[PDB]
RNA sequence: GGACAUGGGUUAGUCGAUCCUAAGAGAUAGGGAAGCUCCGUAUGAAAGGCACGAUUUUUCGUGCCUAUCGAAAGGG
RNA sequence: GUGAAUUUACUUAAUCAAUGAAGCGGAAUUUCUAGCGUUAAAGUUUCGCGAACUGAUCCGCGUUGA
């Protein structure tokens, strides 16, 4: 009879705690030096960014058009240091860091950041310790088969640009945390997700699952695609389920 | 000939701004100065610490308009009383009434100058 | 007069001359603001017979209505 | 000092007689010297690699 | 030739030294008033226009025009000026009791309004008509061929509503016609008929019942081109 | 007697407010809504400047590039 | 909606992505280094930081991409 905290999630004290964020990591804007050529930019410092597993990288690079410096926040790769040259291009060399279109590069390539659609200044492989893989090119169709980090198969313009490299900060997952306090302060940077309250711990007035002597779902918690948002609950749409 | 943009942005372009050159004026007669020196000084202030102000400070205690800052106080004793002072402080009382401080200079006894107003 | 004339064929609105006008009319309408002042009218005997006289004081405004 | 009391000193008590004096430690001034002389000079012998 | 000037070139390749400035007039983000008037340029440009809309596309020669406009500025009306003049002299001709009704002459002048050249036509006093090519609400002149063409009525579609306005003194006129001129310009007069009949009336027909627009451009015909000829 | 009555009493270039921005509020452009009003904050806005010239067909040419409010514990 | 022989294609209506709506379509034909890159100049033709024309191709012009 009341609405549930996963309704609740549209905004509020649930948004994003975006204070401390050093930027929104993303490519440089799809440009004809991009386009035709290479541009080169320097890496000026490797910084954390609250809320992110994987640093951030601002890079320097030089307007074409103006006497000015324009610096971009990239995510950075592992191996990426201050002071490297960073190539951005169709011309650009096959190094780790270097963006690339995907189509310009061979399959197998190992590439992070990638873009899903060509211009949208990066997708795909954002996270700490991951990456895309190049399956293979279909040059007649102009499209790219890659291999995302859960393991789907995707295409991809051939003109979308990908940094060559693994995300830095990798192994970030396998340190147990060890505390609620240590949960408590990562996820405080987030957003206000933390911590979680059981359904079957609630009341029927609170959640599906609240109500009863014994603390017991009554119902299957696999529950249809078309269910209402106060019915979304437990294990939403699941094709399979259990352990194997 | 065509024009040649190496912007990108089309700004918009200045045009003629005429001034008002109206055909009647709103108001047919002009307001006299609202605040002069008769409505600033309202009264001087009598009291035992007002007195001693004058016959140590060389200060001179008025009841003041409240739209009076200094400037405009320092003008209306200037005017009123022919005595320029060199300092002047006001204060809100808690009745509401502004009252200002008025140091008059070595120059200007504030015994004599409070004997010609008369509240002395 | 021509106002006879373009009566009788606003009354043809599903001819190929009028389906083409809507198309591009309601094009720039839409590219416009939803309210926004139109110099004339667009049929300019339909505003006549309704009371719409040319001259100074009389106006016309284009809306589009959800 | 404090960024507005800076503006009660005189230019040469606020900066270093020398190339970026008051914006540039010396050593980084040495390292912009001889990194700009010796690119300059890589680019002029590539110059005249390519130029047969 | 003083050693001191030498060269020092700037290449402008990429990655390079500073773009120079360019003329980037095809990628300004334009008012959208400006946007407005292009597109719909295009859309005319690329859709179907029925054949009673396309046939105003097809306009009258310059050498014709030069030379019909030519006969209408000798039958231009009188200006207000002129009608005020008359009536003041006429005036004082009834004042000083003379022939009031003979002392002028029969004005000979082209005759402009939709409604008054529409009626004209109807009443087959027109003698020639000329429809400009650019009225916005196209319904207003879209008949006026065919009404012509019922009624024997030689017509033409010349260039902008501002020329025929001129003639008239204002700032627009939808058509104009000529029905009486004077017997030195009969002869002018019957030949811009015979011209403009064969070239627009006799000739065309065929084309105004055929329909215009469709034509697709700019890169995509080359598309289409380099498509075909692969 | 902090009660009752009568008077008196708070003086700033330097202490704060004012200034700045924070989370956040909130116009404008626009779009919704039968409407009260809602959303929106550089967005699908023509959103403003600065400099040169024997004065140029004594009818101006040639160049170059974001409100506001919100802290008497924050900044100053 | 427009075509080409259910089969293919096109884009101007609508949808999505990017931006400071910079280099789109045709034709003619910058990688050993954490440095600096602006406030054109040589060339040509008139008459000193006065000009012009190119330097810095032309054309179409649909801001690009899906």
């Amino acid at each position: 009879g009341r609405v549930i905290r996963a309704q609740r999630k549209s905004g509020g004290i649930f948004q994003a705690h975006t204070r401390l964020r050093k930027g929104a990591a993303q490519l440089r804007t799809l440009d004809f030096a991009e386009r035709h050529g290479y541009i080169r930019g320097v890496v000026q410092k490797i910084i954390h960014d609250p809320g992110r597993g994987a640093p951030l990288a601002k890079v320097a690079f030089r307007n074409p058009y103006h006497y000015r410096t324009d610096v971009e926040t990239f995510v950075a790769t592992e191996g990426m240091y201050t002071g490297q040259f960073v190539y951005c291009g169709k011309n650009a060399a096959l190094t780790v860091g270097n963006v690339l279109p995907v189509g310009e590069m061979p399959e197998g390539t190992i590439i992070s950041n990638v873009e899903e659609k060509a211009g949208d200044r990066g997708a795909l492989g954002r996270s700490s310790g991951n990456y895309v893989i190049i399956v293979g090119h279909d040059v007649d169709t102009g499209k790219t088969r890659v291999k995302l980090p859960s393991g789907a198969k995707k295409v991809v313009p051939s003109s979308a640009r990908g940094v060559v490299g693994i995300v830095a900060g990798g192994g970030r997952i396998d340190k147990p945390l060890l505390k609620a306090g240590r949960a408590f302060h990562k996820y405080r940077v987030k957003r206000n997700c933390w911590p979680r309250t059981r359904g079957v711990a609630m009341n029927p007035v609170d959640h599906p699952h609240g109500g009863g002597n014994h603390q017991h779902v009554g119902h299957s918690t696999t529950v249809p695609r078309q269910s209402a948002p106060g019915q979304k609950v437990g294990l939403i749409a699941a094709r399979r389920t259990g352990l194997l | 000939a065509k024009k040649v943009r190496t912007s990108t942005t089309f700004r918009r372009p200045k045009t003629l701004q005429l001034s008002r050159k109206p055909k009647y004026a709103r108001k047919s007669v002009a307001h006299a100065p609202r605040l002069d020196e008769y409505k600033i000084i309202v009264n001087p202030i009598n009291s035992e610490s007002a007195m001693k102000k004058i016959e140590d400070d060389n200060t001179l205690v008025f009841h003041v308009h409240l739209k009076a800052n200094k400037f405009t106080i320092k003008e209306a004793v200037r005017k009123l009383y022919s005595v320029e002072p060199v300092k002047i402080n006001t204060l809100i009382r808690p009745n509401g009434t502004k009252k200002a401080f008025v140091k008059l200079s070595a120059d200007a006894d504030a015994l004599d100058v409070a004997n010609r107003i008369g509240f002395l | 007069g021509a106002y006879k004339y373009l009566e009788e064929l606003a009354k043809k609105k599903q001819s190929d001359v009028n389906l083409f006008l809507s198309r591009v009319r309601a094009w720039e309408y839409r590219q416009m603001n939803v309210i926004h002042r139109a110099s004339r009218p667009s049929r300019p005997d339909k505003a006549r017979r309704l009371g719409y006289k040319a001259k100074q004081g009389y106006v016309i405004y284009r809306i589009r209505v959800r | 000092l404090r960024p507005r009391e800076f503006a009660r000193l005189s230019h040469n008590k606020k900066t270093v007689q020398r190339a970026y004096g008051g914006c540039l430690s010396a050593n980084a001034v040495k390292d912009r010297i001889v990194r700009a002389f010796l690119i300059e000079e890589q680019k002029i012998v590539k110059q005249k690699l390519k130029q047969l | 030739k003083n050693p001191l000037f030498v060269s020092r070139p700037r290449s402008f390749g990429i990655g390079q030294d500073i773009q120079p400035k360019r003329d980037l007039s095809r990628f300004v983000k334009w008012p959208e008033y400006i946007r407005l008037q292009r597109r719909r340029k295009i859309l005319n440009l690329r859709l179907k226009v029925p054949p009673a809309i396309a046939q105003f596309q097809k306009t009258l020669d310059k050498n014709t025009a030069t030379q019909v406009f030519k006969l209408l500025n000798k039958y231009r009306p009188e200006t207000a000026a002129e009608k005020k003049q008359r009536l003041v002299a006429e005036a004082e001709a009834v004042a000083n009791g003379k022939s009031a009704q003979d002392v002028s002459k029969k004005p000979y002048n082209v005759k402009y309004g939709l409604n008054h050249v529409v009626a004209l036509i109807e009443a087959k006093k027109a003698k020639l008509v000329l429809i400009a090519s650019d009225v916005d609400p196209i319904e207003l002149v879209v008949f006026l061929p065919a009404l012509c063409k019922k009624m024997g009525v030689p017509y033409a579609i010349v260039k902008n509503k501002a020329r025929l306005g001129t003639v008239i003194h204002q700032k627009t006129a939808a058509v104009l016609a000529v029905t009486e001129v004077r017997e030195e310009d009969k002869n002018e007069l019957a030949s811009i008929v015979s011209a403009v009949d064969a070239n627009f009336s006799a000739k065309y027909d065929e084309s105004r019942r055929k329909w215009g627009g469709g034509i697709m451009g700019g890169k995509t015909q080359a598309l289409l081109a380099k498509r075909a000829k692969a």
